[PDB]
């Protein structure tokens, strides 16, 4: 289940759990691109947390190279909510 | 299902996609329609058709914008 | 019902063969579509590339292949040559026979670099040997049983193999010009094809392939088959720029 | 169009078949639809030349291609310019070969003075191919065939 | 650097691409998919050619994992090898008789239209015009 | 019971009949109003022999352009627009290839070396 | 309307040169429709110092090209491939082809060979056995291309231009079966792809500056002029190869686009370096001058010399 | 074949422009388009001759060019709208001559 609430200027961050993984792909490699999410998947309780374990933010969603040259991170805040 | 909610939302998020049931009509008149954006859009097929036609840069894209509207003949039934 | 007035509409083959400026394509099913003009306009585009075969069937894609024996798949050379295989025979007898307890004493005290291969060999394979290998090019599917046959469509009549002459009689190699084949003999004798014949024989039909011999032992090319007014059987069977690329490397 | 592959070879591949096939006109059909049991050839096949005057020269040049009760025949004029397997398969259109062609040729030389015997199948197999070569056309020197002496 | 082992891992993929069990073809898969997006650019496009040939039958199926390795490959091949050549891959089925098959390609045609929609401006058919409408594009015959 | 066979000739049982589904019939014209069971059957027929002897018959070569047209007076004008395109897109050197003659005026390949070799050309 | 032109002695007769023109008559731009075409034929007189009219036969559509062929002239009449010879009541056709699929907007030809070029299709490369005097296909396109011009580059290879950017060359297999009797028999492969940018409108294979190796001249619709030039040594082509694909990673265009695929927007990149982005390196940062050259593992002198010397040899 | 490519003139036709003070002062700076370029002009008043200072790749699709002045500051910044889906921030430093980019805002696909 998506979000998908279009994209934003805020960044996203990972759990210690989930630390390493892209947010799709699913890799642990070669990440080029910074995430972004939406302000309402932005506010509040919500600042600062892992968009896959829902664990504190601590490290960076990053974006897989393929999925930049495949441009599925051009689509916005993709919480699994 | 829930991924058709979203999917029917995607429907709703791509103007031009499609679905088993969809008819020649409604098919063939986006792509009309984005091969007019896209003449608009590239700087040089407008060159190309300004100069192929002896029209002007404003004609040809009043034109394309006039014609995006039914571009494909009239609907179906 | 509507579907059912819709199915009157749903119209015959032979008025889709007759209507259709294509006719090739006109399929069974083809009728029950939506819009068959369309379908059978589009399946007779261009370069487009057809439905797999078994959306029909009931059996799944290769539940098919489900029967038969299959050996096991077969290594490229230029990796067969670099002498892996071998290494990895050896290695497998050994393992195979040896038992538990000195399994596991190997665990403990192992045999430490007990082979080796050298690189440059697998560099030079990978990096100097590496070729093309038979490729398929856009829009021939596979289908089930499609390896069942290895090649065909060469119509040609000149196409013979070593093997072909040696198991039928004639010669292999740069003879394999000045040798008719044991059918030309009887092309000589009683002709080529009656509705096809767009084949000529070398040596029956053809002129001399070349320093072909004539004479009526084993090894020559006998009477080129003629009229008695002299017209051979047909054709002669006796006999009577720059494309240098723009672009390319050095 | 149907044509009868009889001396049918074993390991004489279909491909290759069909191959001489095309090389003579139609190619459309070479099938040897054999045992059930076996794989290899069953000694006659089904050559489908779509073409009936083209599958008829095809057959009268793809003849001769080269693919105890005293059921053995003495076959003299002989050819001496044949092979071992093609001269079997030849003598085999009309049986088995119990024994393929022992051509009694010198010893000096190695050079054949034109006969031979051949263990068929059959007296009436011997018979049958002995009297459609009888006289008939051998590759040099005419057939003359029929049942064999004892030595 | 998958351009230089790509030939020497094709005959492998077809290999398990012609069947030998569902699982065999799910990861077939998923190796066509991760080679296309490696090699983007690099003009081996022959070799994946090939193999869309044996990956474009599995496009009827059924279980999850499979189905969704399939279309997983033809993404990463849709970058390496171009849009033309899955458009033509996607024609003829769009209007077919049945259910099944129209869903399966209006499924794909989906995927490669969102990704790359303005390519195809210059890759669909031309479809002619009858009576009450026009379906030509002039736009584009012009000649200069 | 009509109960087709097996490779063991025996009746096939019902659910299996149903699936191969050999109630229908097909009325193939051309093959002397023999009648089919069986859907892939009846379409391999279309180059099975009995199909390519009616269509030697018929007057019109067993090409795919007619298979799956049954009726013949269908396959007649169809095989008869068929030559036309075939006859169109052929080129003709008699009627295309053209010909002028000394005097300024142009005829055909064909008029140009009737009246040429019949004495005047 | 005038369309096409060529110059052209026919050998029935002598050095007295003909102009032909193609000349369409009445026509109709967005819906299509047409009157008909003429050719009109000139004798290019006062040693080829004016024109004085000799014919215009009429023809069935817009005459869109016109080619010397081998003692005659090609012409597309759009759908038609007609071979023409002289005479001075009109022009007779000596041959005619009628399988090419739309409208022939180009026909270049060699010594023998013709590549025609139709609107849509491709080229498609036809045959003239003159004994038998056929005109017969033998090898085309399998893409679609809207060509806008066409140049040869060998007896095998022709580069295409094409409305919508893009430049291609597609060179025969090596082992054509020239002489024989989907819609083809044998068809040709692509050997490169490249996204120009602008409409190319003429192409032509030429060598600049004294003793340049040859290129490939393209002059777009926009006052672009540009030249695609070969490789000699895969030292070279691997060097650039690395440069850009470097460039490409850290120093990316500023209009938020990605380079690879700006360059493969209809077919992908095939087997063309993007020298408009190697040439950035001199308008770089030291910081990334340095951080890639040393990838490279060269010093920025080495690499900026050996961008600025590839134009050399070939170009100013 | 292998080949590289070379622009020897650079497009020159004009499709966009836009003026402002690019570089602060009040001397105006003009920023236009060529297709997939943008090249900037200062006209000099003194003998009205115009001087082309920066003339940059972009590799991509200029479909639209808007400057504008933030409310009071003396800068002229770019925004331009190109065909990948994003909107980019543009400015000029005289001190490098050269395009800085500011911002990067991505909202949907290429082309
Ligand atoms: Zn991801
Ligand atoms: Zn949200
Ligand atoms: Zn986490």
């Amino acid at each position: 289940i998506f979000c998908r609430k279009q994209a934003g200027v805020a960044i996203g961050r990972l759990c210690e759990k989930c630390d390493g993984k892209c947010v799709i792909c699913d890799s642990y490699v070669r990440p080029c691109t910074l995430v972004r999410i939406c302000d309402e998947c932005n506010y509040g309780s919500y600042q600062g947390r892992c968009v896959i374990c829902g664990g504190p933010g601590v490290s960076d969603a990053y974006y897989c190279k393929e999925c930049t040259i495949q441009e599925k991170d051009r689509d916005g805040c993709p919480k699994i909510v | 299902y829930t991924i058709h909610s979203q999917l029917e939302h995607l429907q709703s998020k791509y103007i031009g996609t499609g679905h088993a049931d969809t008819t020649k009509w409604e098919w063939l008149v986006n792509q009309h329609r984005d091969s007019y954006c896209s003449y608009m859009g590239h700087f040089d097929l407008l060159n190309y058709f300004a100069i192929a036609e002896n029209e002007s840069k404003a004609r040809v894209r009043f034109n394309l914008m006039e014609k995006m509207l039914q571009p494909c003949g009239p609907p179906a039934d | 019902s509507k579907k059912k007035l819709r199915r009157m509409n749903r119209f015959t083959v032979a008025e889709l063969k007759q209507l259709v400026a294509r006719p090739d394509v006109v399929e069974m099913h083809d009728v029950t579509a939506q819009d068959p003009k369309l379908l059978v306009h589009l399946k007779a585009t261009r370069n487009s590339v057809p439905v797999p075969r078994h959306w029909c069937f009931k059996r799944k894609y290769l539940q098919g292949k489900r029967g038969i024996e299959k050996p096991p798949f077969e290594l490229p050379d230029f990796i067969k040559r670099t002498g892996i295989q071998e290494m990895r025979e050896a290695l497998q007898e050994k393992e195979e026979q040896k038992t538990m307890k000195s399994k596991m004493r190997e665990k403990v005290r192992p045999k430490m670099g007990k082979i080796d291969i050298d690189y440059q060999k697998l560099h030079d394979a990978f990096f100097k040997w590496q070729t093309k290998p038979k490729l398929t090019i856009h829009g021939d599917l596979y289908y089930e049983g499609k390896e069942f046959e290895t090649r065909l469509k060469e119509k040609k009549p000149g196409d013979l193999s070593d093997e072909l002459r040696i198991s039928l009689g004639m010669p292999v190699g740069p003879n394999a010009h000045k040798v008719p084949p044991p059918w030309l003999i009887a092309m000589q004798r009683y002709g080529p094809p009656p509705s096809y014949p767009n084949l000529k024989i070398p040596g029956l039909n053809s002129p001399i392939p070349e320093s072909c011999s004539f004479g009526y032992h084993a090894g020559g090319w006998g009477k080129p088959p003629v009229d008695e007014t002299g017209k051979p059987l047909y054709g002669d069977v006796f006999g009577t720029i720059d494309r240098t690329p723009w672009g390319e490397l050095e | 169009a149907t044509v009868y592959v009889g001396g049918l070879d074993e390991k004489v591949s279909e491909p290759l078949l069909w191959e001489l096939f095309l090389q003579a006109g139609p190619v459309v059909n070479t099938h040897m639809p054999k045992d059930r049991v076996t794989g290899q050839h069953q000694g006659y096949g089904f050559v489908e030349f779509l073409s009936e005057e083209d599958a008829d020269y095809a057959i009268k040049i793809m003849n001769m291609i080269k693919l105890d009760v005293g059921a053995n025949i003495f076959i003299g004029n002989l050819d001496p310019e044949i092979d071992e397997k093609l001269l079997y398969d030849t003598f085999s259109a009309f049986g088995v070969i119990l024994q393929t062609p022992k051509i009694m040729r010198d010893p000096d030389t190695g050079n054949s003075k034109g006969y031979a015997f051949i263990n068929f199948a059959s007296f009436d197999a011997s018979d049958a191919a002995i009297e459609a070569m009888n006289g008939q056309y051998l590759c040099n020197r005419p057939i003359t065939v029929s049942y064999a002496f004892k030595k | 650097m998958g351009k230089d082992y790509i030939y020497a891992v094709t005959p492998l993929l077809e290999d398990a691409l012609m069947d030998r069990d569902l699982v065999h073809r799910q990861t077939a898969s998923a190796v066509v998919q991760h080679m296309s997006l490696g090699v983007y650019g690099f003009g081996c496009e022959d070799s994946l050619n090939h193999l869309l040939n044996y990956v474009w039958p599995n496009v009827f199926e059924t279980s999850p994992h499979v189905i969704q390795a399939v279309m997983g490959a033809l993404e990463g091949l849709r970058v390496a090898i171009g849009p033309c050549r899955m458009l033509q891959y996607c024609l003829q089925g769009l209007f077919h008789p049945a259910r099944k098959v129209r869903d399966v390609y209006w499924k794909i045609y989906n995927s490669i239209y969102i990704g790359s929609q303005d390519a195809l401006i210059a890759h669909y058919p031309r479809i002619y015009n009858d009576d009450k409408n026009t379906y030509i594009r002039y736009e584009l015959d012009y000649i200069l | 019971k009509n109960l087709p066979l097996g490779w063991d000739g025996k009746p096939i049982p019902y659910w299996l009949y149903k699936l191969h589904g050999l109630n229908i019939n097909y009325n193939c014209e051309i093959c002397g109003n023999y009648t089919y069971r069986g859907p892939k059957a009846f379409q391999r027929h279309f180059a099975e022999w009995r199909h390519a002897h009616g269509m030697r018959c018929l007057g019109i070569p067993n090409t795919a352009h007619f298979a799956n047209v049954t009726q013949i007076e269908d396959a007649v004008s169809l095989w008869a627009k068929l030559k036309l395109q075939k006859a169109s897109e052929r080129w003709q050197p008699d009627t295309e290839e053209e010909y002028e003659d000394s005097s300024g005026n142009v005829v055909n390949k064909k008029t140009y070396e009737d009246l040429k070799r019949q004495g005047l050309l | 309307a005038a369309f096409s032109v060529a110059v052209c002695r026919f050998s029935n007769t002598g050095e007295d040169w003909y102009v032909l023109v193609g000349v369409a008559k009445d026509l109709i731009l967005n819906p299509r429709s047409v009157a008909g075409g003429f050719v009109y034929t000139y004798k290019l007189v006062n040693n080829g110092e004016k024109l004085e009219f000799l014919h215009k036969t009429p023809v069935e559509e817009v005459p869109a090209a016109i080619a010397p062929f081998q003692g005659r002239v090609l012409i597309g009449v759009g759908k038609l491939l007609r071979v023409y010879d002289l005479g001075k009541k009109k022009l007779l056709r000596k041959c005619e082809n009628k399988h090419i699929a739309n409208y022939i907007s180009g026909i270049q030809t060699i010594g023998h060979r013709v590549i025609v070029s139709d609107v849509q299709e491709s080229f498609i490369w036809v045959r003239y056995k003159r004994n038998e005097n056929q005109l017969i296909i033998f090898a085309d396109d399998t893409y679609p291309r809207w060509v806008t011009t066409a140049s040869l580059l060998d007896y095998d290879t022709v580069a295409g231009a094409d409305k919508f950017g893009n430049i291609c060359v597609v060179r025969l297999p090596p082992n054509t079966n020239d002489e024989v009797d989907n819609g083809a028999s044998q068809k040709a492969e692509v050997i490169m792809n490249y996204h120009v940018g602008e409409t190319v409108l003429s192409l032509q294979k030429t060598t600049l500056i004294p003793g340049g190796s040859e290129s490939l001249v393209y002059t777009t619709l926009s006052g672009g002029i540009g030249i695609l030039v070969p490789f000699t040594s895969h030292e070279d082509h691997d060097f650039f190869q690395h440069v850009e694909m470097h460039l490409r990673s850290e120093h990316p265009p500023l209009c938020g686009r990605d380079h690879l695929s700006f360059r493969s927007y209809y077919f992908p990149v095939k087997n063309v370096i993007d020298g408009d982005l190697c040439e950035q390196f001199n308008s770089m940062e030291p910081n990334k001058q340095k951080n890639v050259s040393e990838e490279l593992d060269r010093t920025p002198p080495e690499v900026s010399k050996k961008l600025e010397d590839i134009r050399t040899r070939y170009a100013f | 074949m292998f080949l590289y490519n070379l622009t020897l003139q650079r497009a020159t036709g004009i499709s966009f422009a836009i003026h402002g003070n690019f570089s602060g002062t009040k001397q105006q700076e003009i920023v236009v388009s060529r297709g997939k370029i943008l090249e900037l002009l200062r006209p000099d008043p003194n003998t009205g001759k115009v001087h082309t200072l920066l003339t940059v790749e972009v590799f991509g699709v200029i479909r639209s060019l808007m400057a504008f002045r933030l409310t009071g500051g003396t800068k002229d910044y770019i925004v331009v709208g190109s065909d990948s889906g994003r909107i980019v921030i543009l400015e000029y430093q005289p001190s490098k001559n050269m395009f800085e980019k500011i911002h990067q805002e991505t909202f949907g696909k290429s082309g």
